[PDB]
């Protein structure tokens, strides 16, 4: 709810990325004017920026969000000559303000007020904390003056697709709590209705955003998608989607059958549980596979994935994830132990002879170009012997 | 590999040991299945055992 | 001393060995001139029995040097997070500068045969792609300095000198249709690394120089630490003498494009940067003129320190004046409103005094010169 | 322990001493009859000597009860050959091992 | 059972078993030796070298069984190879003296066109041998501790039959290809070739082929080019590119074995050259001592030559390569004429010195890589990378030669074993780079940097050392170590420990190490955030060590790194150490342990045999200020005590348990907070006496040197060190009966904290006055002198206190006496 000035990494996340919004409808793609009224949309969250009578500068729901606590303007200069009233224009307008170059103070029409920073709070920068509280106040500093700058298409639509995706995400964790624990017997599900077409179109379309690109292209073109690919899921792990998908998978993974899953939520959402789940693991690899930081975060939570391993509604597909992360993080490969790679050859003895197996087997053999005793030793003592 | 050799009794049908691969590790001879019976020497071979 | 009187005869054979094989590579090995890289060029130029294959085919296959081009282009183009060092595309890269040579009274032909020559050296590489692939290393050198960046920019340089148009054209060709602003990014990341003259580093290479020699030269390290002061003056010569090339014959577009690059989501001005680079470079030169004003003699070493900053202060004024002559309008706005002006406030000052200075004694004629 | 059964009789007087360098060639099976070792197979005969401790106890017992140019079958227990530890990735834990041994020289 | 030959149609237990080969060759990876020996009981030598001659195996079984034979018995072998590969230690032997760039023949014995035939003949570099044990699983297993036992060793295979193998199959191989049937070996001619040239160029680098060997593997590859003074060669075969990519690694071998005869031919005309050199000084300063003077000034300037460094004698000597009179180079010309017509040779020998058959290495390798580019667009660019290589090799030959004689060195024949010891452990080192770290690699590492510190070639040739590049191998495994799991507290502090103990050494046995581990300060202070709990050696440590007592290096210093340890000594004096607040300490909110390791590397910059740089401590006196925590809380401006208060704090701490530690212990609760405030303190105002100016500088009154007295001035009163120095200290006693109860001195007040009070009062403030002088004496010296004279008895004298007020007085206040 609060807004900062921050820098570092996050000038490239989503939650730095802000939507202008003109008071009005027809023409509200025209350029941009001094002193022109305009709200300022939070894009990943939906959330519009405002002086709450309380809190300060915040940023409030569209429901609060109406004109006179979230109307700015942008303003050449700190003058009090704001007098000087102007109509609107049927037509994209005259150009004013430009990217980069204009230099624009950010006022609160309705209180005057302009935004700027707080006073450095102590202690924080003792820390080590380097973003600072913004706040609309009276006066302000003279260094109040913001840049705009344009972000890639990629950019825009990635946001706005974090911001629904979680919407509808949290919706579905929503319904499968509403009955978590409450039988149906014989009578209705006893809960809330469940987003399950949406989120199965959801999941289909996401996988086919993060398809990897495809074998036979030429390098420039390869390297171009892989890198708009990466970047697209550092975007969306940034905005915590992963934690979403996982928290959807723990919801659904309560249950160990359709049937069991039925017992709950009613014989036609069951019809669709195998399949949502085979869809959250597929979106788990897409989303993690090739990307070294998204991989090295199951380094902490390695046995929530290898537990699932015998789970025999999507066996592949976590097979599949727990490929991906052994492929690209060699973090996980130094804290792999010896129940995980019982488990793991276990798999080999309950659902038969399988490659892919195997090369997960070594994956965890060597990483990079750098072998890890430990495992090799483990591989060789647990599976070789017995013959 | 130890050199084979087995004497004794075997049925007409179903005693088919084909060159090659086979029951256990390969080698099959007299006394390699249910259908003949026997003697190297020191042992008596039957059903392969 | 004297009393001492260590001789090489007294040292055991296998240092001595040791001594010689240094002392041989330095002066007999190192001094050769062997010229292999035309031969070079011009053997992997050559496509072979072309027509007894019946390359019929509309698109020709690449012969060998397109074929090395097109590897080290895929090599920058490959998503990395840095640019790890090589040595086959350094040696490449120098090899295929030093095949664009560069060569009293010449005729008006003679220079227009040299200029020619020239020009058909240069399409050699070209014409297979040099000019994207020196594109495309600059950017991925990410604004990191070093060997391979500073090779790109001699390659660079060498396809680009006399100003070559087709050259010119192909660049600008190539970033306005990747439409990537890492290009321009990684040269003012390499513009701001670009270094000046350091007073203190100045006075600690004198106090260094002053230590004496005490032990013999083998186990003392005789003080050759390679300059601290403008060490890097090659690498920004070579920079502002690219961005010159590719502005050279008052090539408007390419003018404008340094100003403001309209297809991308982001612009950098590459005239402002010079500016500031110039205006970094002038207070420099300053502090070095206030450093020496009461000294009566400047000695050899803050000579050589001037000079070196001269031809730096040189080759940037060349590059500005090459970026707004033709004249490119909207360069010369942008350098109006620029901090231009004070730089060149402090340089008269530091001209006015350095020639009074220089003028009292003839030791310093050839600084006067070059001032 | 080690149990020792002829399978081509030997001399029946030349005995491995402490101290002799016994020349054998071998292939060892596990009890379920998986074979893990041969000599045969590298085609080169094993050499060890007598007392020293450089072979499992079971051998060094069995061995010691042979006489020259006699093979023979040595049934040896755990504690005898490797114990609990058994060697890993080769020997599982707690196994019994059969060696089919031949004492072809004594040196 | 089934033939395994049935895979060829069973298609999915093919690719199982091709997978299962996979992890097999996966398991043994990157030198475990014991798992390769583990496989040699599932896979034995009779069944690879009968797949490796099945001719009916399907072709992913084929590969996966040659490349499961390289991995269990030849890829550590040929790794370790491959890295002593690239240097030339060449001893000083008979057949050193013997090697010669051309070989003797009919035309001439040096200069003929004709090289002699590559890697065929006499190399004396130096190499470790190769080290197998055999497969056995019979043997009494080792039952000693686990992770100490010695490493184990590849398992052997027969290597002459295995090479004899190897060479027949090639050349079957061959004569197959040049038949061109339609059921290829493995199912295509890629599956066929690629791995017996796998195996053969392995065989080649491992170097077990012998010269008849390496004959019938050139001409395999060349019949016309290798004639030793069928017809179709695989260079001129058609081929996949995999094959291509083969046939250029033994290119790649060959040229290499061609660098190496350069290299060992340059260093035996080396040795007989300046044998030459060396004689001929001798009778030169034979005739010029026996001379009856001339002319003194002649003598002088004769002698002038020999009172020269050596190696500048050697290049005087060598100066004559565009002519010189016989004053400037006094070589004789018959001396000058050898070397030229070496030079001569050398640049024929390289092809600088100036048929489309190519009739040489280097114009058939330069001719093929052509050629193959010219036929075809290639499309792998690890072929295209090679080819190119190869190509620049062929070009720049004497390019080659210089880039590879920096890595060349020659040694005396007594020198020789101890240099292959050393070999060893370096291989051994340089194989644990590729392993993250365990218990075994540790003990590895830590035999073998012992191994190496007292090896006598470690000392003597320190620029082979620095040439073979150990002290940045051991660098890179200490901070792979330290890196690994930066937040968490580092594992394996012993292997750090002896990180240093090797390089914070290897500092100090020359100048030029020094200078080679200075060029890395900013990494060791980059890693160098994290240690203490160390209780060791750091790579803080190395650090000090690169730039101590050495002028050059102190001033070659950089402001960056100078600003980087003050932001880390500002970090330790705002936050505590998490490792104490877990163990238990109490908080009392900063680090004293840590600011006094940085305070310590600062003294060192700032202050070089015994006076201070006054370019480092200016620097660093000013980032002091602009950040006051590094001073401690108790010169805060706002909040501060001052100087006395903290000391005295300081002591009622210690002598206050529950606040001077946990009240819960190896080394006696290891950190005692009282002890620790004290040091850091004591640290600091060392320091600061150490950045203090120059008496010279005051006196010619240099502003800049006035300006920071002054600054040290304020910062420090007077009135506080006088206290410091007049608090008392607890002395040894005699109590009860024979209970000598001796303060503990890792836990108190004691005289070392003296000493830098009493350095900064003489540099900072001075005594210029007699009644300050008297006062001092009367309040602070003369009472430490009189309880340090009476612990003079028999019982004391030795105490550790007794030793530490010898210590403090002889160091710091006697002679501060003798100056007043």
């Amino acid at each position: 709810r609060l807004v900062y000035y921050e820098g570092g990494p996050v000038c490239t996340h989503a939650r730095s990325l802000w939507r202008l919004e003109p008071l009005r409808i027809s023409w509200s793609g025209s350029h941009l004017r001094w002193g022109q009224p305009l709200r300022i949309r939070h894009v990943t969250t939906g959330r519009y920026l405002g002086l709450t009578e309380d809190q300060g500068l915040v940023v409030v729901d569209a429901s609060k969000a109406h004109t006179k606590a979230t109307s700015f303007c942008f303003r050449i200069s700190k003058e009090k000559l704001d007098v000087a009233p102007k109509r609107d224009v049927e037509g994209m307008g005259p150009p004013e303000i430009k990217y980069g170059e204009s230099l624009c103070f950010v006022q609160h029409v309705a209180s005057g007020l302009w935004l700027t920073y707080a006073a450095p709070d102590p202690k924080a920068l003792r820390l080590g904390v380097l973003k600072k509280k913004a706040m609309l106040h009276q006066e302000g500093h003279m260094d109040d003056a913001l840049s705009l700058t344009r972000c890639q298409q990629e950019e825009s639509q990635a946001a706005r697709m974090i911001y629904s995706t979680a919407g509808l995400y949290n919706q579905f964790i929503k319904g499968l709590d509403s009955f978590s624990g409450k039988p149906r017997g014989s009578g209705p599900p006893a809960g809330s209705a469940l987003p399950i077409e949406g989120v199965i179109l959801s999941l289909q379309d996401l996988i086919g955003y993060f398809e990897p690109p495809s074998e036979e292209l030429q390098h420039e073109e390869k390297q171009t998608k892989l890198r708009s690919l990466r970047n697209r899921q550092s975007l969306f792990q940034e905005e915590g989607m992963l934690s979403l998908v996982l928290n959807c998978i723990d919801r659904l993974n309560v249950y160990t059958t359709a049937a069991h899953f039925a017992e709950f939520a009613g014989e036609e959402a069951a019809e669709s549980w195998k399949e949502i789940v085979n869809l959250l693991y597929e979106l788990l690899a897409s989303l993690i596979r090739g990307n070294r930081t998204n991989c090295a975060l199951f380094s902490t939570n390695l046995d929530w994935l290898v537990s699932k391993l015998d789970r025999l509604e999507a066996s592949s597909g976590i097979l599949e994830v727990l490929y991906c992360v052994l492929i690209e993080s060699p973090e996980v490969l130094n804290i792999i132990q010896e129940n995980h790679i019982k488990s793991i050859i276990s798999l080999l003895d309950k659902h038969g002879r399988n490659h892919k197996v195997l090369d997960v087997l070594c994956s965890l053999c060597v990483c990079n170009g750098v072998a890890v005793r430990s495992n090799q030793d483990l591989i060789t003592e647990n599976l070789l012997p017995g013959r | 590999q130890a050199t084979h050799l087995r004497v004794g009794w075997a049925l007409s049908e179903g005693y088919s040991p084909y060159p090659g691969g086979g029951e256990g590790w390969g080698g099959n001879g007299v006394g390699d299945d249910l259908y003949s019976y026997g003697f190297d020497g020191l042992h008596l071979w039957t059903g392969h055992v | 001393a004297c009393f001492r009187m260590t001789p090489l005869y007294n040292l055991p054979t296998h240092r001595a060995c040791n001594m010689f094989l240094e002392s041989y590579k330095a002066s007999w090995i190192l001094t050769e001139d062997h010229s292999f890289e035309d031969r070079m060029i011009d053997d992997l130029s050559k496509a072979g029995e072309q027509e007894e294959e019946e390359e019929e085919v509309e698109e020709k296959k690449p012969d060998p040097l397109h074929q090395l081009v097109l590897h080290f282009s895929r090599t920058a183009l490959t998503e990395k997070s840095k640019l790890d060092e090589d040595y086959l595309y350094m040696a490449y890269a120098d090899i295929m500068a030093k095949s664009c040579h560069l060569e009293v009274e010449v005729s008006f032909e003679e220079k227009e045969m040299e200029k020619q020559r020239l020009l058909y050296q240069q399409s050699r590489l070209h014409n297979r792609g040099a000019a994207e692939m020196v594109l495309q290393m600059i950017s991925a050198c990410k604004g990191e300095t070093g060997a391979m960046v500073s090779s790109t920019l001699k390659l660079g340089i060498s396809i680009l000198n006399g100003g070559n148009a087709e050259v010119q054209q192909k660049m600008l060709d190539y970033l306005k249709d990747k439409k990537e602003v890492g290009f321009f990014q990684s040269i003012q990341a390499l513009m701001q690394t670009c270094s000046v003259l350091d007073l203190n580093a100045f006075e600690r290479q004198n106090k260094a120089e002053g230590l004496g020699m005490v032990n013999e030269d083998g186990t003392v390290i005789n003080r050759q630490n390679g300059e601290k002061v403008m060490a890097d003056d090659e690498f920004t010569q070579d920079l502002f003498r690219f961005l010159q090339l590719l502005c050279e014959g008052h090539n408007n577009d390419f003018q404008n494009y340094l100003r403001t690059q309209t297809g991308n989501t982001t612009t950098i001005n590459i005239i402002i940067c010079t500016v500031d680079y110039l205006l970094r470079l002038q207070e420099s030169i300053s502090d070095f003129y206030w450093y020496y004003s009461g000294k009566d003699v400047i000695e050899e070493q803050g000579k050589r320190n001037f000079s070196k900053a001269m031809s730096v202060a040189k080759q940037v004024f060349n590059s500005l004046t090459e970026y707004i002559q033709g004249p490119c309008t909207g360069n010369q706005q942008s350098l109006a409103h620029s901090r231009l002006w004070d730089a060149v406030v402090g340089f008269l000052h530091v001209f006015a005094h350095m020639m009074m200075k220089l003028a009292q004694d003839s030791s310093q004629i050839e600084l006067l010169k070059e001032l | 322990g080690v149990q020792v059964e002829t399978i081509s009789p030997g001399d029946g007087r030349t005995f491995p001493k402490r101290g002799q360098t016994c020349v054998v060639h071998y292939t060892g099976m596990l009890e379920d009859g998986k074979k893990f070792d041969s000599s045969r197979d590298r085609n080169k005969p094993f050499k060890f000597t007598l007392g020293k401790q450089e072979v499992i106890r079971g051998w060094e017992e069995g061995v010691a009860q042979m006489s020259v140019g006699q093979r023979a079958k040595l049934i040896i227990s755990s504690d005898y050959a490797y114990g609990a530890t058994g060697h890993p990735g080769i020997i599982p834990p707690h196994a019994t091992l059969v060696f089919d041994v031949e004492l072809l020289k004594l040196e | 059972c089934m033939d395994i030959l049935e895979l060829s149609e069973r298609l999915d237990l093919q690719r199982f078993h091709s997978h299962t080969l996979s992890l097999y060759r996966s398991v043994c990876a990157l030198g475990n030796n014991r798992v390769a020996h583990a496989l040699c009981s599932h896979v034995d030598q009779a069944q690879l070298l009968h797949a490796l001659e099945d001719a009916r195996l399907p072709g992913p079984l084929r590969a996966g069984y040659y490349d499961l034979l390289i991995s269990i018995h030849l890829e550590s072998a040929c790794r370790s190879r491959r890295s002593m590969l690239s240097e030339y230690i060449v001893p000083l032997t008979p057949e050193t003296r013997a090697i010669t760039l051309f070989p003797p023949g009919r035309s001439a014995e040096d200069g003929p066109r004709r090289h002699g035939l590559p890697g065929v003949g006499v190399t004396t570099s130096l190499r470790p041998p190769h080290h197998f044990s055999p497969p056995c699983f019979v043997v009494a297993l080792p039952a000693a501790g686990a992770t100490e036992a010695p490493a184990r060793l590849s398992p052997a295979i027969p290597l002459e039959a295995l090479r004899d193998k190897a060479l027949r199959m090639l050349g079957e191989a061959v004569r197959d290809g040049g038949q061109h049937a339609r059921d290829p070996v493995g199912g295509s001619v890629e599956f066929q070739f690629v791995p017996v040239l796998k195996l053969v160029s392995t065989l080649l680098v491992m170097g077990v082929f012998s010269d008849e060997d390496v004959k019938q593997i050139l001409k395999m590859i060349e019949p016309e080019v290798f004639r030793e003074e069928l017809e179709e060669g695989l260079l001129q075969m058609k081929l996949p590119e995999s094959v291509k990519l083969q046939m250029c690694h033994l290119l790649e071998y060959f040229c290499d074995q061609e660098l190496q005869h350069r290299v060992e031919s340059l260093a035996a005309f080396a040795e007989c050259y300046v044998d030459k050199m060396q004689g001929n000084q001798r009778g030169r300063y034979g005739l010029l001592m026996k001379a009856f003077t001339m002319s003194a000034a002649e003598t002088a300037r004769r002698t002038r030559e020999f009172r020269s460094p050596p190696q500048e004698q050697i290049n005087m000597l060598l100066h004559f390569k565009n002519g010189a009179d016989e004053e400037e180079c006094p070589l004789p010309e018959e001396i000058r004429q050898e070397l030229v017509n070496f030079h001569q040779d050398l640049l024929a020998h390289c092809g600088i010195q100036l048929e489309h058959k190519p009739q040489s290495l280097q114009e058939l390798v330069s001719h093929t890589v052509v050629r193959w580019a010219q036929e075809d667009f290639v499309q792998s660019p690890e072929l295209v990378r090679a080819m190119f290589s190869l190509l620049h090799r062929q070009y720049d030959g004497l390019g080659e030669l210089l880039r590879a004689l920096p890595r060349a060195y020659t040694i005396s024949v007594s020198s020789v074993e101890d240099t292959m010891s050393l070999l060893e452990c370096l291989g051994q080192i340089r194989s644990l780079l590729i392993v993250q770290m365990g218990p075994q690699e540790e003990n590895l590492m830590i035999q073998s940097i012992g191994n190496i510190m007292n090896n006598k070639v470690f000392y003597q040739h320190p620029n082979l050392m620095r040439a073979l590049g150990m002290h940045e191998t051991v660098m890179e495994v200490m901070v792979n170590v330290l890196g690994g799991g930066e937040s968490k507290e580092i594992r394996f502090p012993k292997m750090v420990t002896s990180c240093c103990r090797f390089l914070c050494y290897f500092c100090r046995i020359s100048r030029q190490n020094q200078r080679s581990m200075f060029d890395h300060l900013s990494y060791l202070l980059e890693n160098s955030g994290i240690g203490l709990g160390m209780q060791g050696s750091t790579p803080l440590d190395v650090a000090a060590a690169s730039v101590i007592d050495n002028n050059e290096l102190a001033l070659a210093l950089q402001e960056q790194d100078l600003e980087k340890v003050v932001s880390y000594l500002a970090g330790c004096g705002l936050q505590s150490c998490p490792m104490l607040l877990a163990k238990g300490y109490p908080d009392i909110g900063w680090n004293p342990c840590g600011g006094e390791r940085y305070l310590d590397f600062l003294r060192f910059a700032v202050f070089v045999n015994g006076e201070s740089v006054e370019e480092n401590a200016n620097v660093v006196v000013r980032l002091l200020i602009r950040k006051p925590e590094c001073f401690g809380p108790a010169l805060r401006g706002e909040g501060g005590s001052g100087l006395l208060a903290a000391i005295e704090e300081a002591i009622r701490i210690s002598e206050d348990p529950a606040r001077d530690g946990p009240g819960v212990p190896p080394e006696e609760n290891r950190v005692h907070l009282g002890h620790a405030i004290m040091s850091f303190y004591a640290a600091l105002i060392d320091l600061l006496g150490r950045c203090a100016p120059e008496t010279h500088l005051i006196q010619a009154g240099k502003g800049e040197a006035l300006r920071i007295r002054a600054i040290l001035r304020s910062l420090v009163p007077l009135d506080d060190l006088v206290g410091i120095i007049s608090l008392p200290l607890q002395i040894p006693t005699l109590g009860k009966d024979g209970a000598l109860v001796q303060p503990k001195m890792s836990a108190s007040f004691v005289p070392d904290h003296k000493a830098s009070m009493v350095l900064f009062l003489d540099r900072v403030y001075g005594i210029e006055n007699q009644d300050f002088l008297l006062h001092v004496l009367d309040v602070g010296f003369l009472p430490d002198m009189r309880a340090a004279a009476s612990l003079d008895t028999a019982t004391f004298s030795t105490t550790e206190m007794a030793l530490a007020l010898n210590r403090y007085l002889c160091l710091a206040v006697l002679p501060l006496i003798t100056k007043c």
